[PDB]
Formats: C-alpha cells, structure tokens, sequence
C-alpha cells in the first residue's frame, strides 16, 4: 500500500516523506531496529559512491591503461594482484585518511553523508526541489552501479570475461 | 444450505466473497485455516497452473530458438536444469516468494491487502469494482480449470508419449 | 491467551490457531493413521530390511518422521476431546 | 545434491591404505559413514566429520525456526 516499490506491502514506520529515494522498500523491516535512518543512509550513499567509482574504473581499466607496464593488466581482478603493493597501500592510506575524520563525523551528525564535498559548487543556488532531485539521481545511479559492480565481479570470478 | 453441495450444510466461514464463493468445502478446510491464507494459496495455484498449462502446450508446438530447446516438455525439465535456465527461474521465483511471505504476513495481521493482490495491473484491464469482481471470478475459474488440465496433461504425457492430444 | 490451566485438560489455545479448530474426531483417527504409517515406514527402512547407502527412501524417512508427530497429534486429539470439540 | 542422488558423495571412500596428506590410496567421497578411525592416523575420518557437521547444520538450522518473530508463526 504505502510502498512504491512493493505496492502491496505497507512500508515500515521510519520510511516516510523526507530522505529522498524513499520508495518504501524495506520488506524485512531493517529500519525498525536502527534508531534513525541517518547512519544507514550514510552507509548506503558511501556504497553508492564507491560502486559508481568502481564501475567507472572497471570500464576504463578495460579500455584505458597508464603508460607503465605494471598497470597493463586488463582484468581488474587480475590487476588486483599484478599491481604492486605500493600503489594499493598508498590508495588504502589515502582512503583511511579520508575515513578517520569522517569516522568522527558519521556516528553523531544529523547528515553523516554530507561530507561538505562540492568543489565545483553544483549545489550553490539550487532550490530545495532541485537539491532533492539531485539526491534522488545520485541514489538511483548508485543503486544501479552497486548491482552492476557486483555483477561484474561475479561474472569475472565465474567466467573470466571482465565485461560483456 | 450450501450452493455447491445441496446435501451438506453451507460452510461456516464462507458467506460472501467475490472470489467465487459457492459454498464448496465439504471437509471444512476453511475452519482449519484462515480463509484469507487459503484464498492466497488457491490464487497462487491458479496462476502457476495457467502459466504452466500454456507453457507446456506452446513449448511442445513451437519452442526451438536454439539447440538445447529441442525437447518435448517432458524431458525438458532435466535438459533445462542441466542448461541452467530453471536455476535462474527458481532464483527469481524464490525472491518473489520470499517477498510474498511478508505480503502474506502483512495480511493475516492487519493492513488491507486482499488475498492474491499484488497491485499488478499495468495495462489497467480492470477499471471499477464490478469489473474487478467479475474478472477475479473469471481468473479463479480459469485457474481451477488450468489446474485440472495440467494435471491431466502431465498424467497423460507420462502414461504415454505423444503430442497435444496426449 | 492464558495458557496456564489447573482443570482436567488445558484450553484449546495451547494447540495453536490451527489445531484449536480441528475436531477431535479428525485428530484422533489422523493420529492413529500417522502412528501406523510412521511405524511401518521405520520398519521398512530398517528392522525388516537392513539399511544401505543405495536404499534411503525419503518416503520412509519422511514417513518415520510421522511417528514423533503422531505423538503430538493424539495429544492434541485428547485435548480437543476433553474441551468439547 | 540438486539431483537428489546424495549417495554419489559417499561412493569410493578413502581406502585402508591411504596415507594422510598424500594421494596414495585416497578416494573421491566427501560425506560417508565409516565409523572407527583412520588406519594410518588412528583418528576419525575427515569424511565422517564433514557429514557429521552437515547433519548438525541441517538440524540446527531447522531447530532455529521454533520461536516466534515478526512473521506470526
Ligand atoms: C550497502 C547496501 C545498501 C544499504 C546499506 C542500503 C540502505 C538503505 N536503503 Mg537501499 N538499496 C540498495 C543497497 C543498499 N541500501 C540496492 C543495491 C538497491 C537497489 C535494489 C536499493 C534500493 C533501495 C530502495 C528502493 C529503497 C532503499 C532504502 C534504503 C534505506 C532503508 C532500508 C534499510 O534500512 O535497509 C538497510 C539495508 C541494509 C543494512 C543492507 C543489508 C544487506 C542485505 C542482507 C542484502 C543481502 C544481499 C542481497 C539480498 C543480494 C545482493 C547480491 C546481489 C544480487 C546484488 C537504507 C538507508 C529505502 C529508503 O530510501 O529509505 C530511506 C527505499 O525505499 N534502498
Ligand atoms: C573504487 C575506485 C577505484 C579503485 C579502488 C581503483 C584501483 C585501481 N586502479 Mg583505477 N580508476 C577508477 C577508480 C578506481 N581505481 C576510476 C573511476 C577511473 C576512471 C578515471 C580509473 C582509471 C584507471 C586507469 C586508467 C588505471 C587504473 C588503475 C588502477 C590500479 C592501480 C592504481 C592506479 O594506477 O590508479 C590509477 C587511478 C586513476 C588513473 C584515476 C583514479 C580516480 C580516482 C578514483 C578519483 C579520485 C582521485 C588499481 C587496482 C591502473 C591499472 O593497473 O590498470 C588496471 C590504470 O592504468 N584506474
Ligand atoms: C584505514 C582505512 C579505513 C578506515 C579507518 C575506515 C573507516 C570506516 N569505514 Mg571504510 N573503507 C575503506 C577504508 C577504511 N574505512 C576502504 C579502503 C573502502 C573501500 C573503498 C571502504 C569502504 C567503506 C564502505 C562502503 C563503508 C565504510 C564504512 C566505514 C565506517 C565504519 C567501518 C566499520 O564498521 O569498521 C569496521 C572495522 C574494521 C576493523 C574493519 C576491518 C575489516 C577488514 C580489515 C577488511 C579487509 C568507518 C568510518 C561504512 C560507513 O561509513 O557507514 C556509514 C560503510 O558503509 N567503508
Ligand atoms: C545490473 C544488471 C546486469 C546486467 C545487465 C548483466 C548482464 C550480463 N551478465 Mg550479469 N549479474 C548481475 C547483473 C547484471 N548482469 C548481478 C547482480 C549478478 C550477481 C552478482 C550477476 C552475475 C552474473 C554471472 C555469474 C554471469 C553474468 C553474465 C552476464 C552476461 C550474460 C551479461 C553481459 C554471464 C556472462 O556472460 O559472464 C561474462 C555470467 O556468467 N552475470
Ligand atoms: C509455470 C511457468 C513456466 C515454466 C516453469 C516454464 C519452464 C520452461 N519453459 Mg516455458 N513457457 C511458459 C511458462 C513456463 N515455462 C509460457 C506461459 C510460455 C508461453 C509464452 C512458455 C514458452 C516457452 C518456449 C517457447 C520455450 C519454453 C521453454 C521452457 C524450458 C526452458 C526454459 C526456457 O529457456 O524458456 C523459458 C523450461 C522447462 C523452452 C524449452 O526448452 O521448451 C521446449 C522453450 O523453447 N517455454
Ligand atoms: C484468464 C486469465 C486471467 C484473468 C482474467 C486475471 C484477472 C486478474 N488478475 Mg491475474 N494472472 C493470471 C491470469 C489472469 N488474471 C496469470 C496466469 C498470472 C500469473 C502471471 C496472473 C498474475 C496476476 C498478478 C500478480 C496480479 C493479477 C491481478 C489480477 C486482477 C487485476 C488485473 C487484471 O485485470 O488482469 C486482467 C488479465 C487479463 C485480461 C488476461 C489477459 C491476458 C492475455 C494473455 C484481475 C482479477 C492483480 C490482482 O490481484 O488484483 C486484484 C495482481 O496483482 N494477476
Ligand atoms: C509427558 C510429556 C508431555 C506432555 C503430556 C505435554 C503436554 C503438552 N505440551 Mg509439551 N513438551 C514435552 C512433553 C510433554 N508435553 C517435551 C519433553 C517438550 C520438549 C522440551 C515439549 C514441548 C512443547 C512445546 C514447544 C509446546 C508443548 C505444548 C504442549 C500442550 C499441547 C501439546 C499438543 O497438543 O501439541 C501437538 C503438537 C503437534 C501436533 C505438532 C507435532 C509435535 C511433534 C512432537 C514434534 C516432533 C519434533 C520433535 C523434535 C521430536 C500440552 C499441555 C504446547 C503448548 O503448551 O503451547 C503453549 C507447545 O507449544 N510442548
Ligand atoms: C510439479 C513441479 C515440479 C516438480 C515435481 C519438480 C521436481 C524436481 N525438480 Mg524442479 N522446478 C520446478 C517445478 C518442479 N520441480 C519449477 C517450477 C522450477 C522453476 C521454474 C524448478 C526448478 C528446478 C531447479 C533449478 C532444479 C530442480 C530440480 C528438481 C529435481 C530435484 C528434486 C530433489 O532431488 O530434491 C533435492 C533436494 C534439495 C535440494 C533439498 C531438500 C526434482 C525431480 C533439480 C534437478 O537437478 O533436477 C534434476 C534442480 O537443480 N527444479
Ligand atoms: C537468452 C535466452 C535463451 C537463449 C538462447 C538464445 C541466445 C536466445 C538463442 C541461442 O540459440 C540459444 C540460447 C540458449 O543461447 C532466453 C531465455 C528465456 C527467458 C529469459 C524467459 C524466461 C521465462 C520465464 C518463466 C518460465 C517464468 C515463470 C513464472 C513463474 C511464476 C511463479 C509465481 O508463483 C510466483 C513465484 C508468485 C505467484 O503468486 C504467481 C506466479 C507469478 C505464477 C514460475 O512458476
Ligand atoms: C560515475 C558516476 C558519477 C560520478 C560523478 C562524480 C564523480 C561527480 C563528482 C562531483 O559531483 C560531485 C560529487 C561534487 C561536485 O561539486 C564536484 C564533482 C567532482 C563534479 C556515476 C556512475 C553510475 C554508473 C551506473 C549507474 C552504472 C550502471 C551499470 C550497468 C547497468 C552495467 C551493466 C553491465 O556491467 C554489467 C552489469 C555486466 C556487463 O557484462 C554488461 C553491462 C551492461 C556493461
């Protein structure tokens, strides 16, 4: 009834109105245990962004490579082992440096997903409806990418073909 | 008192439902289970049997967009579980049924979901209540006929080897 | 509710809202049939014919599971009979 | 497993001349009843313990549905 995604079920109590992308999709009632939807939305958006970047990297590594030889592997899962540990540890340290401040931030803030990242100011001057539309676009694209990046990983692990 | 069985009395739990309540429950199963759960099970069986009867009949006549699909809908099960199609259909069916547990559990508990209702009318074939009730009765009658017909089809196609007459 | 009881038999609510509505004349014979079927399945899988890897017979196994069940069915049959059902 | 021919996982167990950690005298079975001990290591058969844990897993997963939760049963 109240779920748009599952037009027959009634959504849970915490799925209503605000927090764009709310289509009443919580059949298992996971939202009933979390105190609020702030942390789960932060986790969902982090997954969405990481999955978008992962899909883009998957395709680009399929087609484009860095000039060096160590980056010449086309299969992303094989490149996970072919690439030297120095590059991967540098990436991990960069991510952890970004992650510790946001670790302090996420567990207490009202909008843990709002990291203040807008270098090009794509949101300055946008109205509330436009901002909500942008949030919906981001969430949609992220969910589709998550499904897609998991599918790419599965098909590479099951057939060895990294794409198509 | 019953409309279907004049001898036996009308079932206590069957008074009126647009699902085709003709008071046919000689064994009193409606006393055992909630009527809503039995209605959901009946509608699920109806839809599965209709799809299966149409698929069996069609796949014996024109079904070969490839090589592994050159079977006679009797050896099709093993061939296509070896191929892997039945695995995918089972995965999606399991997802749908796992969602259906909550749908069955949201009814029998409150809400307003009628048995067998999934709000799936993309083409809007039903417009008002009268059309909805008429076509619910039609769907359930067709589903019961399809249950019996598929039972006959499998029993005959296993008692012999033949085509559409079976 | 109030499954607690002190009389001769517990209230029918202890059977759950599926066995609370079965007449005792149905549960009784059903319990006896289930017990006989389960005993025969157990005695056919084992005892009369020794078990082997090639002979497991899910019917006899599933059947044998009706013996433990039978116990519950006739307990419920007695509970229904004593509760005027 | 999917075909129901579960006996196939018990066919051809480890022989009585199997050297542990080596392919000499080994088998292809993964779930068996053998009882007793390995003739070489004097310990329970690995296929016995795998079957034991599979049976325990099935039993405990079944028994974990006993108590009531948000789905009315
Ligand atoms: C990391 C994954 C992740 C996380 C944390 C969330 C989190 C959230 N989603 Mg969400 N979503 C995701 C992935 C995820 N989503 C994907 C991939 C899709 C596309 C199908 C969606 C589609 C979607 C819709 C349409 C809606 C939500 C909503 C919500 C919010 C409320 C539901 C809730 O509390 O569930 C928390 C979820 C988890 C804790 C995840 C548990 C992990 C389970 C067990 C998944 C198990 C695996 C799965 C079955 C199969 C994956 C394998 C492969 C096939 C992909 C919450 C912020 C609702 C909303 O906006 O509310 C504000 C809403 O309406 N989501
Ligand atoms: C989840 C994000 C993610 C992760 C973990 C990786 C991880 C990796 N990438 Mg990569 N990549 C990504 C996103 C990501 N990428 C995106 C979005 C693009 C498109 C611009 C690329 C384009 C890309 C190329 C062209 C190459 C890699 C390569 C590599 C591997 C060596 C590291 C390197 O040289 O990076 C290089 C990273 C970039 C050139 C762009 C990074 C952009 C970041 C994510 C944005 C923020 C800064 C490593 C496994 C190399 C490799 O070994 O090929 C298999 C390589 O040649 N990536
Ligand atoms: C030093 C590195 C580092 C650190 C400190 C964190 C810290 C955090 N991450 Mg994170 N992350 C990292 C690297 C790191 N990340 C990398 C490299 C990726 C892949 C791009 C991610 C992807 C990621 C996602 C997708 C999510 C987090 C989340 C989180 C938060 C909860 C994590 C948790 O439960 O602890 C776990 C404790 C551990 C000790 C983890 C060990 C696990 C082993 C080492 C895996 C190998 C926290 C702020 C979650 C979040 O913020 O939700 C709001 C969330 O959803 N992270
Ligand atoms: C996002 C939607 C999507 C799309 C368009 C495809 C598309 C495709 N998948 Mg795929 N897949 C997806 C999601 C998707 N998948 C997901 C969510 C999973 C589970 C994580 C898989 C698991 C999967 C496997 C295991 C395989 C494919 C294969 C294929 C190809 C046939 C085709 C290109 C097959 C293929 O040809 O691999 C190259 C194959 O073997 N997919
Ligand atoms: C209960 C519903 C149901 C089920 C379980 C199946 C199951 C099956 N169908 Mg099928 N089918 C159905 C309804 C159903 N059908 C309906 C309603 C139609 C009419 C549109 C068809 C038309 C159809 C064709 C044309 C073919 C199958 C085939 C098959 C088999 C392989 C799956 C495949 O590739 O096609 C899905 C499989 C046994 C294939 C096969 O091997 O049959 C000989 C095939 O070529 N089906
Ligand atoms: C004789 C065939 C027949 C008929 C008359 C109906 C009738 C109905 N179905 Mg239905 N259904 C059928 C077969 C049929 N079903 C089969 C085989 C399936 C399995 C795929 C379903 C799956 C299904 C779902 C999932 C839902 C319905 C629903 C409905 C109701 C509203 C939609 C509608 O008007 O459909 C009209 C259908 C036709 C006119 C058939 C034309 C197709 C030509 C081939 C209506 C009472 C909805 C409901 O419960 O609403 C109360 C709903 O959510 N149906
Ligand atoms: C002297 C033995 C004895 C007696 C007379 C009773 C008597 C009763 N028990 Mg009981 N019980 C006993 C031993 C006994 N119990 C033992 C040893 C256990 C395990 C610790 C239980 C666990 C148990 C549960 C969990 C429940 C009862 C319930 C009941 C009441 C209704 C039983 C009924 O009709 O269920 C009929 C049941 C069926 C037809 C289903 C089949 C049950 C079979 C036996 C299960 C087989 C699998 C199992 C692993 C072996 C009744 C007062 C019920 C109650 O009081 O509700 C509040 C209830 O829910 N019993
Ligand atoms: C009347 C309907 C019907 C019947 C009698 C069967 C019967 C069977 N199916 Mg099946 N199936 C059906 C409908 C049906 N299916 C439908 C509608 C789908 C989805 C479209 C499937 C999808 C399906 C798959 C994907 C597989 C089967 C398999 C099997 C066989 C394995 C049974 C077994 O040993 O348990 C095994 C026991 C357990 C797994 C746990 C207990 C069995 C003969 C399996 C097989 O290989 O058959 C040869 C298999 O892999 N079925
Ligand atoms: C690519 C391909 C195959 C191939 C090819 C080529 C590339 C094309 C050509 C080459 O030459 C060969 C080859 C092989 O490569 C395509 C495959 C076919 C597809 C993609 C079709 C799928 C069939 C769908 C079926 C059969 C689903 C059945 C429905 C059920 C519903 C169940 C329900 O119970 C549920 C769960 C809820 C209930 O309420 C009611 C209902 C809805 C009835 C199952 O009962
Ligand atoms: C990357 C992406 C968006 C990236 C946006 C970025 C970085 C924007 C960053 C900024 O805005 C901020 C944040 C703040 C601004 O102030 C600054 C900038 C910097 C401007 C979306 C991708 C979104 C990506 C999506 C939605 C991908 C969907 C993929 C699908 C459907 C793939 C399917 C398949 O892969 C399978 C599954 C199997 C294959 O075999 C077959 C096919 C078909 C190829």
């Amino acid at each position: 009834a109240q779920s748009k995604a599952l037009p027959f079920l009634k959504a849970p109590a915490k799925l209503d109105g605000s927090l764009a992308g709310d289509f009443g999709f919580d059949p298992m009632g996971i939202s009933d245990q979390v105190a609020n939807l702030k942390y789960v939305r932060a986790a969902e958006l982090k997954h969405c962004r990481v999955a978008m970047l992962g899909f883009l990297g998957w395709v680009v590594q399929q087609y484009v490579h860095l000039p060096g030889e160590i980056y010449a592997e086309s299969n992303p899962l094989k490149a996970l082992t072919s690439v030297p540990l120095l590059s991967q540890i540098q990436i991990f340290l960069f991510i952890g440096a970004i992650e510790l401040a946001t670790l302090d931030q996420t567990y207490t803030a009202d909008k843990p997903w709002d990291l203040g990242f807008d270098p090009l100011n794509f949101s300055k001057g946008k109205s509330e409806q436009q901002m909500k539309d942008l949030e919906v676009k981001e969430l949609k694209n992220g969910r589709v990418a998550m499904i897609a990046i998991m599918g790419l990983i599965a098909q590479t692990l099951y057939t060895g073909v990294p794409l198509f | 008192k019953s409309k279907a069985v004049p001898f036996l009395p009308r079932p206590a739990a069957l008074d009126g439902s647009v699902v085709g309540d003709v008071g046919f429950d000689p064994v009193g199963f409606t006393s055992w289970l909630p009527l809503s759960y039995l209605q959901e099970a009946e509608i699920k069986h109806c839809r599965i049997a209709m799809l299966a009867t149409l698929g069996w009949i069609v796949a014996d006549f024109v079904h070969l967009p490839g090589a592994v699909h050159e079977v006679s809908s009797l050896a099709a099960h093993d061939v296509a579980v070896k191929s892997g199609a039945l695995a995918q259909i089972l995965i999606w069916t399991s997802i749908a049924e796992a969602i259906s547990v909550i749908a069955i559990s949201q009814m029998l508990e409150g809400s307003g979901r009628q048995p067998g209702d999934f709000k799936f009318d993309p083409l809007n074939f039903a417009k008002d209540e009268k059309s909805l009730k008429k076509m619910q009765l039609s769907e359930l009658k067709n589903g019961r006929l399809a249950m019996l017909a598929f039972s006959g089809i499998v029993t005959q196609a296993a008692l012999t080897g033949h085509a559409f007459p079976y | 509710e109030s499954t607690y009881w002190e009389g001769k038999a517990p209230p029918s609510v202890v059977l759950g809202p599926f066995l609370s509505k079965i007449p005792s004349g149905v549960l009784g014979p059903a319990s006896l049939v289930a017990l006989i079927v389960g005993s025969y399945c157990t005695h056919e899988s084992n005892i009369f014919n020794t078990l082997t890897v090639d002979t497991i017979y899910p019917a006899y196994v599933l059947g044998s599971f009706l013996t433990p069940i039978s116990w519950g069915l006739h307990v419920a049959a007695w509970i229904q009979k004593m509760n005027k059902a | 497993f999917f075909s129901g021919n579960w006996k196939a996982y018990a066919q051809n167990p480890d022989t009585a001349s199997h050297i542990f950690g080596s392919g000499e005298g080994s088998g292809t079975a993964i779930l068996t009843f053998l009882g007793g001990f390995h003739p070489q290591t004097k310990s329970l058969w690995l296929t016995d313990m795998a079957h034991h844990h599979l049976a325990i897993a099935v039993l405990f997963i079944v028994a974990g549905h006993m108590y009531r939760t948000n789905w009315l049963i």
